[PDB]
RNA sequence: GAAACUGCGAAUGGCUCAUUAAAUCAGUUAUGGUUCCUUUGGUCGCUCGCUCCUCUCCUACUUGGAUAACUGUGGUAAUUCUAGAGCUAAUACAUGCCGACGGCGCUGACUCCCUUUGUGUGGGAUGCGUGCAUUUAUCAGAUCAAAACCAACCCGGUCAGCGGCGGCGGCUUUGGUGACUCUAGAUAACCUCGGGCCGAUCGCAGCCCUCCGUGGCGGCGACGACCCAUUCGAACGUCUGCCCUAUCAACUUUCGAUGGUAGUCGCCGUGCCUACCAUGGUGACCACGGGUGACGGGGAAUCAGGGUUCGAUUCCGGAGAGGGAGCCUGAGAAACGGCUACCACAUCCAAGGAAGGCAGCAGGCGCGCAAAUUACCCACUCCCGACCCGGGGAGGUAGUGACG
RNA sequence: GUUGGAUCUUGAGGGCCCGCCCCUCGGCGCCCCCUCGAUGUGUCCCGCGGGGCCCGAAGCGUUUACUUUGAAAAAAUUAGAGUGUUCAAAGCAGGCCCGAGCCGCCUGGAUACCGCAGCUAGGAAUAAUGGAAUAGGACCGCGGUUCUAUUUUGUUGGUUUU
């Protein structure tokens, strides 16, 4: 048996890149149902008390949430295990600090403060662009936000500045060659780079040849490429650890050099 | 029982409904302008394409 | 209970499969509607995954469409003359999809004569006498000329249709499941298909 | 091709139906109503046989409502026996690392053969494509019957 | 604010590996074959006026009537047993309203003008169809290169028409997928009845009245409802892989074995089931049959390398909860801390009856070569709920502990 | 069942290395369009940006296995990096500066592994595989005959071609 879906998830069976411990706790937070899939999510708790360390109990975490000092995507949340994802902005209204989640090329979720100007909008790639019922068109973004009456020239894999004050499309950026991308998941996790060429194969799975800033060339599936804006025109800054790609030797040299040299 | 709270709630229900109807109208109208203006630059391409097909066929 | 799985029965090799788990609610495979001809009852049923499925017990009206005029009228279905799934279904008068039924001629004919303002011919003596003549005369005083220009090659319709009007019932084919949909709706038989079904009706009898 | 009045029920294709209009008699088609054909993509073209057809098969992906998605496999026809099905033997390599040679293995698979393929025989190389289960054994459908060298009757003088 | 009704959890959790040999399961693929509460994002006035019953269908300043808890009387040897009387709520239950003063097609009483009429331009009260969903039917879903003439008739340069048209030209209008009769549009209806939907709900507070209590409106959040996407999934489908056995060599359907066709049925594909019709399907490349302390994987132990051996057992998937069979609730269960029957077991009995399932945590009996507290706690870690607040043998904590 | 003979072509630059020999793109070119310089619905340098056709190049000729590069490829385990658990089994930590207003600074939790099969891509040796024999394949080589689809002569119908 198995008479229905689990409402629990054990630790030491949760995805590595959330940066939880091994067996020292027997249960992981587990994301709630929401706009993103649970593998790629980062439960609010892990950000709040394991990275920003504002709680040393679970009792505190609930009490923090009930204050409602936390908006996520401009809207007022109170969920203890909110399923935030890629380019989801967290807005602390008590301190005026806006943090966004973007991958390190190490593969660890970055604590990446952004200005409240850049926390007005986020760039969301279209997943489907849908001729809906009664001939009204809609675009649907990756984060499951359906915006009606969208711009009437858009096509698949375009990005779309969604605004979080007022909802809706606030222009768009057209998908073209050489656009900035962050390649997410896989062995190419958290790398940034242009395009170069998108190879098309009829039937399932189309691969996109990416060249990164360093000049290392690799392919991944189209699914694993996320378009984050226009070529050589960032809209949010690079995170820690380069965010490009760095070798284990170089990384060791940074780790030893910076440590016992601060303070 | 109808009481002042109940009346106020009844006015909130209709108000929201009224707000929602007018919202749909505005979005549709604004969208129509965008779609219509685009025509003049975008869709007029078609004349050029039909015409050139005859130049090409000549030789 | 009543069952529906792939983890039973014989293999390709001539082997025999041995069970995967014990019967579960999903496998349920409810007994037949067994809807026939008689006064309409339909029941709403709760089915798996939520949603509502209609179980018809007795039907006697359907919505039958005249596919060459693009109009559908609600008519009586009085009997099953032919069914190609099983002969027994006809005899028992059980309504299933693809039953060849008998519907009234009169509403389709009445619609056509009124609408096109000219009669197809004469169906019957009884039919003619109070109206049909009325239609022919027209209620247009004035706009008589408009009807004549508008309707060319009318005062008639196709040969197969006219022949069925004479009978006083039209053959029609059920295009929906009467037990799951709860609708015994269908399209009127026409051209080649009608000819073939009459051949089957004649072949089987005698 | 083969008539659909051979059985005991007349059939139609979706949204192909008789309008007989005002004019007397038919349709009453002269090919049993317009034969609709459509492509299936993935480097296959609908042949003459689909267009010529009027058959009661609907497990054909050029006249049916079946969709071909997934793996495309090839096999050799080991048996043709009864109508509308063939058996293909699919040779594959099973890799053994433990011994430093490895062994061929095969399976026989019953596969539907549409009447959109005729003038076919045993020994023919055939290209099948994945589909939803059509019948209990048959998951697949013949998309193209290839002829192909190594088979000959290609040295000719007629 | 005890209680009780309402809504949700109770399918999860925990436990154990008996069962099963391409079955389970792993990896790789699919759903264009289908269902999905919730969350997150859109979708929230209308009958487009029955050519306004919806200005009369005038209950909108809001309709109808019953159960608990409660109160009282009680029955039963024994029951988480339960009767009857007297009340009486709703975000429970069944209804139904205020509203387009500027909806929409042909039939059409017809009426106006120019070639009488004929023929053509026009616009029209009287009717009926004008939200979506369901079900049916048809159309639609434009999509590729040039000429000379003739028949119909748009304009422009002329006039052999006389731009009423004959002689020369001319602008020439649809969303996706590799791929669907896909999406979307047009027409004609259909009904679901107690038995599609479109709010008769509440809590916080802030308004204004050609003016005084009414009717209108702005913010915050609660819950319900409809539709689509989403998330957690589910059920089936691809490919490739498993132990020993020939003192198991032919096997599969008369109670379908394989296939065609059509239907019943199912959340949905499918011999799933059934009619009719074919005679298939599979094997020496080990099928078929038999055996199995045979759950599967990630993983574990030893080996120069090659290999050999292990995997119930801290995590993931599947499976079962004494054995069988059936079922209810719910989006999800064929559920033993749900139910119902039988069968094997056990219990109470006043003999009429009645209630039950430690392969949950401790503990006991039996078994054995073999394995611990009838303890303490929700503070941690997380889960559930109407919720920070509560509950947790999940889980933490100690005790037992020369596995190591 | 296993195993199997022989036999087919690819000179420069710098002190090996590189491309070659016995049409969806890019583009030598030819023709088209906004045109790029002779020019400013538009040429004669050109397809350069979108085209068509079509060479060095390239699907080229007929298939592969193999091998090679990518992706997809649970965490724990495990190898193993960073880390001073007093050593260590292990754990994923930590280390500094400031009197305690420095209302503080900062490094991490690498990387590696995937029975197979499948997916992508480079190679063409090896092992199989490819064809023209009473002729066949190439290049609009061309004709007489017949058909059907749609562009176009405004639109729509008929006839006749292309």
């Amino acid at each position: 048996m198995a008479r229905g879906p689990k409402k629990h998830l054990k630790r030491v069976a949760a995805p590595k890149h959330w940066m939880l411990d091994k067996l020292t706790s027997v249960f992981a937070p587990r994301p709630s149902t929401g706009p993103h899939k649970l593998r790629e999510c980062l439960p609010l708790i892990i950000f709040l008390r394991n990275k920003l360390k504002y709680a040393l109990t679970g009792d505190e975490v609930k009490k923090i949430c009930m204050q409602r000092f936390i908006k996520i995507d401009g809207k007022v949340r109170a969920d203890i295990t909110y399923p935030a994802g890629f380019m989801d902005v967290i807005s602390i209204d008590k301190t005026g600090e806006n943090f966004r989640l973007i991958y390190d090329t190490k593969g660890r979720f970055a604590v990446h403060r952004i200005t409240p100007e850049e926390a007005k909008y986020k760039l969301c790639k279209v997943r489907k662009i849908f001729v809906g019922t009664k001939g009204i068109p809609h675009l649907v973004t990756h984060d499951a936000r359906t915006i009606r009456y969208p711009d009437p020239l858009i096509k698949m894999n375009d990005t779309i500045q969604i605004d979080l004050e007022t909802g809706k499309i606030t222009d768009f950026i057209k998908f073209d060659t050489g656009n900035l991308c962050m390649v997410t998941g896989g062995a190419n996790l958290g790398r940034i780079g242009v395009i170069t060429n998108r190879e098309r194969h009829p039937g399932s799975f189309d691969v996109v040849h990416v060249k990164d800033a360093n000049g290392n060339s690799f392919a991944t599936r189209l699914s694993n490429i996320f378009v984050i804006g226009k070529g050589n025109k960032p809209w949010i800054s690079l995170p820690r650890g380069k965010g490009i790609r760095l070798t284990i030797a170089e990384e060791r040299d940074k780790r030893l050099a910076a440590k016992q040299s601060s303070g | 029982l109808v009481t002042p709270r109940v009346l106020q709630h009844k006015r909130r229900r209709i108000a929201l409904k009224k707000q929602r109807t007018k919202k749909n109208k505005e979005e549709a109208a604004e969208y129509a302008k965008l779609l219509a203006k685009r025509m003049k630059e975008a869709k007029e391409k078609r004349q050029e394409q039909i015409a050139k097909r005859r130049r090409l066929s000549s030789l | 209970g009543i069952s529906r799985d792939n983890w039973h029965k014989r293999r390709k090799t001539g082997g025999k499969r041995k069970p995967y788990h014990k019967k579960r609610k999903y496998e349920l495979g409810r007994p037949a509607a067994n809807t026939k001809i008689g006064p309409r009852r339909i029941h709403t049923v709760g089915v798996r995954g939520g949603n509502k499925k209609y179980r018809a017990l007795r039907l006697d009206v359907g919505n039958f469409s005249w596919g060459s005029e693009c109009c559908t009228r609600k008519t009586r279905i009085i009997d099953v003359v032919y069914n190609a799934s099983n002969n027994e279904l006809v005899r028992t008068k059980t309504l299933v999809k693809n039953c060849i039924v008998l519907i009234d001629s009169t509403p389709y004919r009445q619609w056509y004569e009124s609408h096109y303002a000219l009669p197809l011919g004469r169906k019957k003596g009884a039919k003619l006498t109070p109206e049909e003549e009325e239609i022919l005369n027209k209620k247009r005083s004035k706009k008589i000329q408009k009807k004549y220009d508008e309707r060319k090659k009318n005062a008639k319709i196709s040969s197969l249709l006219e022949e069925q009007f004479q009978q006083g019932k039209l053959l029609a084919c059920i295009a929906s499941r009467p037990g799951q949909c709860g609708r015994a709706d269908g399209y009127v038989l026409e051209g080649k298909e009608l000819e073939f079904y009459l051949r089957k009706i004649k072949a089987r009898k005698g | 091709m083969a008539d659909i009045q051979t059985e005991r029920a007349y059939q139609k294709q979706p949204t192909i139906f008789q309008n007989k209009k005002r004019v007397l008699l038919g349709e009453t088609g002269k090919e049993k109503l317009p034969r609709y054909y459509k492509n299936i993509g993935l480097g296959f073209k609908t042949p003459k046989e689909a267009i010529e057809g009027t058959y009661i098969d609907k497990k054909c992906p050029f006249t049916g409502n079946v969709s071909i998605r997934g793996r495309i496999l090839s096999g050799v026809v080991t048996k043709m026996k009864m109508q509308r099905t063939i058996v293909i033997r699919r040779d594959y390599l099973h890799y053994i690392r433990k011994y430093n040679r490895f062994e061929k293995r095969h399976k026989n698979m019953s596969v539907h053969l549409s009447p959109c393929f005729r003038d076919v025989q045993i020994g023919d190389i055939v290209t099948v494509g994945e589909c939803r289960p059509l019948s209990k054994t048959v998951r697949f459908n013949v998309l193209k019957v290839t002829k192909a060298a190594g088979t000959k009757k290609q040295f000719q003088k007629f």
